[PDB]
């Protein structure tokens, strides 16, 4: 229940490497997934655009309660497909949109938008973003990050890379979630791990 | 451009700005995994 405003819950998200072996034979890698400590968002505003329409024009727009940030630690430890996979419940029949923008220093480099729309399920409503394709400068960032020797030589380049998801209900232009994401390396024994905040006026 | 400026970025990492998130006000949990 945790990346949830009183409109929208993102129970999944994934990105991942799919490689097929043979027509038969499917090999798939996730490089993060997720299936309430407070940060002040004034903290990570210099890391998205801030613009018209970026992070604090939508924060002071509100609501307060649809804000938060998730630390990511990413395995890289790995015919392709690499896509990005999310399932979302509402109490309300609604078009959706999500814009994933892409960030380096703060500033936008890449936009994806995908609409999205309702299915009855018990009672509710779900919204399912299933393998979207992952854009080019992703793959290729990933590539890059790879080849360095070093593992804080990766963490490094990922303090200036954010993720700013804003899923929007498209009729009244209400923002349902928005989630920024920060990246690190994993180095552990489990492989993917992630921390979930909320942001917070103070 | 930002191919070009991407590879800038990681030969600079690897030949060697803000304030780094980890002086900045966040929880401990934000920089050790559980
Ligand atoms: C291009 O279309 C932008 C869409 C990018 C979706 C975000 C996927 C998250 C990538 C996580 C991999 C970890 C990289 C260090």
């Amino acid at each position: 229940r945790s990346v949830a405003s009183s409109k929208l819950w993102m129970l999944e998200f994934s990105a991942f490497l799919e490689q097929q072996q043979d027509p038969d034979t499917y090999n798939k890698h996730l490089f993060v997934h997720i299936g309430l400590e407070a940060v002040d968002i004034r903290q990570i505003y210099d890391k998205f655009p801030e613009k018209k329409g970026g992070l604090k024009d939508l924060f002071e727009r509100g609501p307060s309660n649809a804000f938060f940030l998730v630390k990511f630690w990413a395995d890289l430890n790995t015919s392709s497909f690499y896509g990005v996979s999310s399932q979302y419940e509402s109490p309300e029949n609604m078009i959706i949109t999500c814009s994933t923008k892409v960030c380096s220093f703060g500033k936008q480099v890449v936009e994806k938008v995908e609409t999205e729309y309702a299915r009855y399920e018990n009672g509710h409503y779900s919204y399912r973003i299933h393998r979207s394709p992952l854009c080019e400068y992703m793959i290729n960032f990933i590539h890059k990050l790879k080849h360095l020797p070093e593992k804080y030589m990766m963490n490094s380049v990922l303090e200036n890379f954010t993720i700013l998801q804003v899923v929007t209900n498209r009729d009244t232009q209400e923002t349902l979630l928005c989630i920024a994401y920060v990246f690190e390396v994993s180095a552990s024994e489990h492989g993917a791990q992630h921390h979930i905040f909320r942001l917070v006026k103070e | 451009d930002s191919e070009t400026d991407l590879e800038a970025l990681f030969n600079a990492v690897m030949n060697p700005q803000t304030v780094p998130m980890r002086l900045r006000k966040l929880p401990d949990s934000f920089f050790k995994p559980p």
